[PDB]
């Protein structure tokens, strides 16, 4: 079946340079052109870059005008995109899709396989492991009710922590935020978890983070005021 | 430059319904403009080429119709799969991809107010000098709602960070936290600190104050 | 320097279906949204539905989802609030409100007087 | 039944009232004696004015037999038909009752009556005329529809619809003169009082009901049928001419555009709207009728990379291609299509005119003829119980339901029976 992978994503400083590839099974590059489209986090599809290997067509958009680089190769069936001088804001996930030529229906089909897509993002702070702290619950907040427990996981980098309350034991009621990306291009998360009552149920409520780049392990505790 | 309005930003509509997402080119692109669904997380998938034709492996329930310049998706029948997002597309020439804004269709839910609570910060927070209150809002469903910070009443803008989770899969719901964070020096400046938030389920703003 | 105006209602038998209508004067209502609550004694100032503008639709509370239906237009300035199956534990005062953000936030600034209704 | 006064010896085909042996009266079936001679004199001044109007019209076809080609041929039989159905009823005004009336005869003690039969009678042949070139007249208007038709959806000229005018007067003579044949087989020859004309549907209901009427209101829904078949089919053929030609100018005059242009950006913002163009004109349309939009597309395809990449007197080069293709295929195609699309556009104006200005009285017709299919038993159980004691016959037992029928609606349905003639005048001068 016809596939399009990509490859090549990962971190990088602002500035710099970075090359990723877009390979094809089943068709020839030489009988459809290849298109990158990007998708900034919580935003939409904007179109960044084509290539027609038949004879060499390529341009871009008016944002990465005279920055982005397209070529392809037909031996290995390859798209290759290189960026230089990243600006900050050209983190995002990008797609590799085919259209046909013009005529019939191959041009008037638009995009038709799209490739698995891999992300980008600017690096402007270097590792740093998650500082988790406790969001202690008011004695007075709903005495005999339901609760809100918590923890806030601060300053990590990068993006994939993992948020656990006792080792997966508590699923029901529970809350786990997308994280933002804060003014000192840092990342900050929290998890919540609603229990009723019972002097919140008399046992030491734990957050196990799992920062998988930084290798941290810190399960910590949380504990009513 | 061809710019394509994506009118409907957000629907919301249930199982079974009929859903119409209209889009409006600028100039006079022909009849070539394509809906795309993504489900969040994936890459898109071709849905309607053409303005008309419905792509082979997608169901008959969607279907494209043009009007002069407007184009017009419209869905028969919502299955719980066809909740993703659906994207407009003008091709007029390969360099020329404008894509819309994007519609996000949601399951529609009756509204319910949310359940706000307040925390404040702790002891590692001063130990580390950074004091960071957030105020979480739990379980509304429409995802229009605010949350004002108080200082003794006063206004505080740029400092307040919110983030979203998307609709949950059991209840459907949405939850909300809303951080603010200060430094030591500019903590012990007044003595209350307040959360207020606007939902179209209350009618009046709750507050959720403590004292430093 | 805006007013809104509210009307039916009244002493109604249980079992019954309504429609009590809403219209405001003094600023046009073709880019903002409307809402209906409910005001009861005991459990005070109670949320009932919200009708938006043509684009987007019309959202409803938990107790009243599927018996209630609410529609607007726009020429005349009105919007209607629908009754199906009144159980009479409804006694309770009706209110219609105007948003004053384009944004859908919901913050409420001219209320006005809310019509009583008496069910049995 | 019947009275004294009233019968005739049997096998002559007399069958008025249901009854075997009778016959309506001649001077008065319930009208007023002055009101009767106002009605003929009435008719009289409408017949002489349509005859001196239609035999304008057949003169004007004899002063050129040419003069009309055969998709207007058939509005000139139109006239003749017309023509001989007004001299008809004009002959009623000026023999009053001396053709379509039986004598009166004292010794016998038997007064003047409806001809109704074969007999010895020229009302034979006045009903033959006067059925046959009425059922022409409204056939001959379904012809020129259905002409109307061969040159609306299978478009053809003044050459096509000769090769069928044999079948067409088949037909125009065939159903009139076969359905003439069937009236005058089954003995159901009646005679007007009122004007002075021997017709069919005037003393039975059945005549009138599906033997006058229902093929009136047949013609009436074939020709509304055929004429908004054409009617769509026109406006579809025109909107569709209409926006290629604003598809085909929107792309001559960009052209143009680009040619005395400078800078590398309004050339990409001209030919965007040519390309946007041509891909809608390939949709409207012929195999080489749509490969030209084809090649075309790629033509711009090709002066649009040589724009993108910031060189632009090669894309003044390469869109001064497109000159060479829009010759070689289309550019004759459009005065060639507004010429055949506007002398149609004035065809159907006129026989839309024409159309709503014969229609309006044959509806009349047709509504009188409905009017008078309804309440014949009324009317007849009134005459019965009006007129019981002079004509001697047993009253009516009950239900009297008074009701006399308005002079008004019948001198319509004489009226506008004869209007349609004039209608021809129009197209003549």
């Amino acid at each position: 079946e016809v596939q399009l992978v990509e490859s090549g994503g990962g971190l990088v400083q602002p500035g710099g340079s970075l090359r990723l590839s877009c390979a094809a099974s089943g068709f020839n590059v030489v009988d459809f052109s290849l298109h990158w489209v990007r998708q900034a986090p919580g935003k939409g599809l904007e179109w960044v870059a084509y290539i027609s290997s038949s004879s060499g067509s390529t341009s871009y958009a008016d944002s990465v005008k005279g920055r982005f680089t397209i070529s392809a190769d037909t031996s290995k069936n390859t798209a290759y995109l290189q960026m230089n001088s990243l600006r900050a804001e050209d983190t995002a996930v990008y797609y590799c899709a085919r259209w046909g030529y013009w005529p019939g229906e191959p041009w008037w089909k638009a995009f038709d396989y799209w490739g698995q897509g891999t992300l980008v993002t600017v690096s402007s702070a270097s590792t740093k492991g998650p500082s988790v702290f406790p969001l202690a619950p008011s004695s007075k907040s709903t005495s005999g009710g339901t609760a809100a427990l918590g923890c806030l996981v601060k300053d990590y980098f990068p993006e994939p922590v993992t948020v656990s309350w006792n080792s997966g034991a508590l699923t029901s009621g529970v809350h786990t935020f997308p994280a933002v990306l804060q003014s000192s291009g840092l990342y900050s998360l929290s998890s919540v978890v609603t229990v009723p009552s019972s002097s919140l149920g008399t046992q030491t409520y734990i957050c196990n983070v799992n920062h998988k780049p930084s290798n941290t392990k810190v399960d910590k505790k949380v504990e009513p005021k | 430059d061809i710019q394509m309005t994506q009118s409907p930003s957000s629907l919301s509509a249930s199982v079974g319904d009929r859903v119409t997402i209209t889009c409006r080119a600028s100039q006079s692109v022909s009849s070539a403009v394509a809906w795309y669904q993504q489900k969040p997380g994936k890459a898109p998938k071709l849905l309607i080429y053409s303005a008309s034709s419905l792509y082979s492996g997608v169901p008959s329930r969607f279907s494209g119709s043009r009007s002069g310049t407007d184009f017009t998706l419209t869905i028969s029948s919502l299955q719980p799969e066809d909740f993703a997002t659906y994207y407009c597309q003008q091709y007029l020439y390969y360099s020329l991809v404008t894509f819309g804004q994007g519609t996000k269709v949601e399951i529609k839910r009756t509204v319910a107010a949310p359940s706000v609570f307040i925390f404040p910060p702790s002891d590692s927070q001063l130990k580390s000098g950074t004091a960071s209150v957030v105020c979480l809002l739990n379980n509304f469903y429409p995802r229009e709602a605010k949350v004002q910070w108080k200082v003794d009443n006063a206004l505080q803008s740029g400092n307040s960070q919110e983030s979203v989770t998307e609709q949950d899969s059991k209840d459907s719901t949405y939850s909300l936290s809303s951080t603010l964070t200060l430094s030591k020096a500019d903590y012990e400046k007044h003595k209350v600190y307040a959360c207020e938030v606007t939902h179209q389920g209350l009618s009046s703003p709750v507050t959720k104050s403590f004292n430093r | 320097q805006v007013q809104l105006q509210e009307s039916g209602g009244g002493l109604v038998q249980p079992g019954g279906s309504l429609r009590l209508s809403c219209a405001a004067s003094g600023r046009t209502i073709s880019r903002y949204a409307m809402s209906w609550f409910r005001q009861a004694p005991g459990k005070e100032r109670e949320f009932v539905a919200v009708a938006r503008r043509s684009g987007d639709g019309a959202f409803y509370a938990d107790s009243v989802q599927g018996r209630f239906t609410v529609s607007r237009d726009d020429a005349k300035n009105t919007v209607y609030l629908q009754m199906n199956s009144l159980k009479p534990e409804d006694t309770a005062v009706y209110y219609c409100a105007i948003d004053s953000d384009t944004f859908y936030s919901g913050s409420y600034d001219y209320w006005g007087q809310g019509t009583q209704v008496t069910v049995s | 039944w019947c009275p004294r006064e009233l019968k005739i010896d049997p096998d002559l085909g007399y069958s008025f009232l249901h009854v075997r042996d009778c016959s309506p009266p001649c001077p008065n079936m319930y009208f007023r004696r002055e009101e009767l001679s106002f009605a003929r004199y009435f008719i009289g001044l409408i017949s002489i004015i349509c005859l001196s109007a239609t035999l304008f019209t057949f003169l004007t076809f004899l002063i050129d037999v040419t003069r009309f080609r055969y998709p207007e041929r058939p509005i000139i039989f139109y006239a003749v038909c017309y023509m001989m159905v007004s001299l008809i009823f004009f002959i009623g005004f000026l023999l009053e009752d001396r053709v379509a009336c039986n004598a009166s005869i004292p010794a016998q003690y038997k007064a003047s009556t409806v001809t109704q039969g074969s007999h010895n009678k020229a009302c034979t042949m006045l009903f033959m005329i006067l059925y046959f070139f009425t059922m022409a007249g409204s056939v001959w208007w379904v012809i020129l529809t259905i002409t109307w038709f061969l040159a609306a959806v299978p478009k053809w000229g003044s050459e096509a619809i000769e090769k069928k005018a044999l079948l067409f007067h088949a037909s125009a003579w065939g159903i009139p003169g076969t359905l003439t044949i069937i009236l005058l087989a089954m003995n159901k020859i009646e005679g007007d009082n009122i004007s002075g004309v021997c017709f069919v549907g005037l003393y039975d209901v059945d005549a009138l009901r599906y033997f006058v009427l229902a093929p009136l209101c047949l013609y009436v829904v074939v020709g509304v049928s055929l004429l908004l078949a054409g009617i769509i089919s026109l406006n579809r053929a025109r909107r569709q001419l209409a926006d290629l030609e604003d598809n085909w100018e929107t792309l001559n005059d960009n052209l143009k555009v680009i040619e005395k242009a400078d800078n590398a950006a309004q050339v990409k913002d001209a030919l965007t709207k040519m390309r946007a163009a041509a891909l809608d004109a390939q949709k409207a349309t012929m195999k080489d009728f749509r490969h030209g939009f084809d090649i075309l597309v790629g033509q711009i395809d090709d002066a649009l990379k040589l724009a993108n990449e910031g060189k632009v007197k090669e894309a003044q080069a390469a869109a001064e291609q497109l000159k060479t293709t829009r010759n070689a295929y289309i550019q004759k195609y459009l005065e060639r299509a507004r010429s055949t699309l506007d002398k149609l556009v004035k065809f159907m104006i006129r026989i839309g005119v024409f159309s709503i200005l014969y229609l309006v009285p044959l509806l009349v017709v047709i509504g009188c003829y409905f009017y008078e299919q309804a309440y014949r038993g009324i009317w007849e159980t009134t005459w019965i119980q009006e007129r019981c004691r002079e004509y001697h016959i047993p009253c009516p037992y009950q239900v009297t339901q008074m009701s006399r029928p308005d002079l008004i609606l019948f001198l319509m349905k004489y009226l506008m029976a004869l209007i349609v003639g004039i209608p021809s005048v129009f197209w003549v001068g």
